[PDB]
């Protein structure tokens, strides 16, 4: 199914602040994460869960969203499933679980926080719960 | 031959045949034989202990339906299917022979800055050592570039001289770009390092990846790296050279921002010249950064390989697969299609079934023009993954 897609920005409701967002995907679904155009400044990455539950992204990581577009709809879109464009060979699986985070300020200034964030302020980080 | 936009139902594939994934497929099909390759994988198409290497070859035969088949002759496994990677193969008098790499650190691609540049080539009789050979290449003369590697699934031949499709890894600390020809000026967002940037995996990246043709002379053994023309430049990627009705015709991956499809009529083979076409209709999934039909300049490297063939020069239709969606691997359909336009295709799946590394190597059975495709597919429940073989007739008539 095409679940709810999912708007990464401050006001959004559902990034509760004890467990963020949490979600049940099941193999098979697809799910959009969406910055809206204006305006809060974001790289997002998949992360681990030590990562997750720490609010750190490492040199190494590469990002899922560039939200750095003012005047436009930056979207991503994830099928639950082995086949992905990314090449760094990051797929879903079956019971197992997945962390996306930032720890971005949200400003055009700490866009490149590496520590921190609104992840660990604002609990903006996605659980999916996989299976 | 149908040359006629039409939406008839006209192209008709058939499908031409635990916990494991299949995948790294390589198919290449020369005048009557084929090669190929996977990886056995335990699990994760991604991650999956690497069960066993495979690289076979054989005969394309049709029967008595005059539908061709897969007659594999001949087939070799490597003694660990940890260390061989981005295999390529390239037919010669009664041989095909294969380019794979070697590695100690896993694929080169990703650890590129610890890799031995390491190599080792496969020739397998395609009629059944006159069988099956080894080589572990000595001599590899690429000028500038550290190292370089094969980057594709197949290539051609040159009376007495192979072609692979193949890549270069210069650091930009050598690497020469002018800004200025970054192409932005329609693109508000598009900053000028774009493209240079954009040549490596990361903007910080310790090499670029330069696309270009490994050259194997068996009237000799030495390989020597020809780097593709600056014309067009994207990022390496895997690619194919294939000689199509008389000359070759080049396809790169689009796996950074120039999403639009590269291919085209080599104009020169060394040095590297393709004529790239100003195709506007076929493209290919990327994510968020560089999706389908995105034309502007961006830091990015993702995508999927999807070549296709040229199948009349004359009037320059080609084929192939494409997957029809802008961030995601799924919907394979066979598109036939040209430059501005797809005169016919064919969803191979349903909407949602999954699908990743297409492939197109055409030719005639019996007088009549076929298509081969791989691809990668499966369906969400499937138990074993792996890649699937279809032909297609192309249609006499724009009749049914």
């Amino acid at each position: 199914i095409v679940l709810e897609p999912i708007y990464w920005n401050s006001s959004n409701s559902k990034f509760l602040p004890g467990q963020g967002l949490v979600l049940y995907p099941q193999i098979g679904d697809k799910l959009d994460i969406i910055c809206p155009k204006v305006y809060e400044y974001y790289k997002v990455y998949m992360v681990d869960k030590d990562q997750a539950d720490r609010c750190t992204i490492k040199k190494e990581n590469t990002p899922l969203l560039n939200c750095a577009k003012p005047d436009q709809d930056i979207k991503f879109t994830i099928k639950f499933q082995e086949f992905s464009p990314n090449l760094w060979g990051l797929e879903f699986q079956k019971n197992k679980d997945y962390y996306i985070i930032s720890t971005s300020n949200g400003s055009l200034e700490g866009l490149d926080n590496q520590e921190g964030g609104v992840c660990q302020t604002r609990a903006m980080k996605i659980l999916m719960k996989v299976g | 031959i149908c040359l006629q936009k039409t939406t008839s139902t006209i192209l008709k594939p058939r499908l031409i045949s635990e916990g494991v994934c299949i995948t790294d497929p390589l198919l290449a099909v020369d005048n009557g034989f084929f090669a190929y390759s996977h990886l056995e994988k335990i699990g994760s198409c991604t991650r999956g202990i690497a069960k066993q290497r495979i690289i076979g070859v054989g005969e394309v035969l049709d029967r008595g339906d005059k539908v061709p088949s897969m007659f594999m002759t001949n087939v070799w496994t490597p003694p660990n299917p940890s260390t061989i990677h981005h295999c390529s193969s390239t037919y010669h008098e009664d041989f095909y022979y294969t380019l794979c790499a070697v590695s100690h650190v896993g694929d080169p691609i990703l650890n590129s800055t610890s890799w031995t540049e390491s190599l080792s080539l496969i020739r397998l009789a395609v009629r059944p050592d006159y069988n099956q050979k080894y080589i572990a290449i000595t001599k590899v003369e690429r000028g500038k570039y550290d190292k370089v590697m094969p980057y594709g699934p197949s290539g051609i031949k040159q009376g007495d001289t192979l072609y692979f499709p193949a890549v270069g890894f210069l650091p930009r600390t050598e690497f020469q770009y002018n800004d200025s020809n970054c192409p932005i000026i329609h693109c508000k967002y598009s900053k000028a390092e774009n493209c240079r940037l954009s040549m490596g995996v990361n903007s910080k990246s310790h090499y670029i990846l330069r696309s270009g043709l490994l050259k194997y002379n068996l009237s000799l053994i030495i390989l020597q790296f020809i780097e593709i023309a600056d014309n067009r430049l994207t990022i390496g990627s895997p690619s194919k050279i294939y000689n199509s009705l008389g000359q070759p015709v080049f396809y790169q991956a689009s796996y950074s921002w120039d999403t639009m499809i590269k291919l085209g009529d080599v104009d020169t083979v060394d040095p590297l010249r393709v004529q790239w076409r100003n195709n506007s209709v076929i493209s290919r999934p990327g994510q968020s950064q560089c999706p389908r039909f995105n034309v502007c300049p961006e830091v990015c490297w993702e995508g999927t390989y999807n070549d296709a063939f040229l199948i009349d020069r004359l009037n320059w239709v080609s084929a192939g697969v494409y997957l029809n969606s802008n961030q995601t691997a799924e919907n394979p359909v066979f598109a036939v299609f040209k430059d501005n336009e797809i005169l016919y295709q064919v969803p191979l799946a349903e909407d949602d079934t999954n699908a990743q590394k297409t492939i197109t190597d055409c030719f005639l059975l019996e007088n009549v023009i076929w298509c081969i495709s791989l691809v990668e597919i499966y369906d969400t429940g499937d138990s074993v993954i792996r890649p699937k073989l279809f032909a297609v007739k192309i249609p006499a008539q724009c009749s049914e």
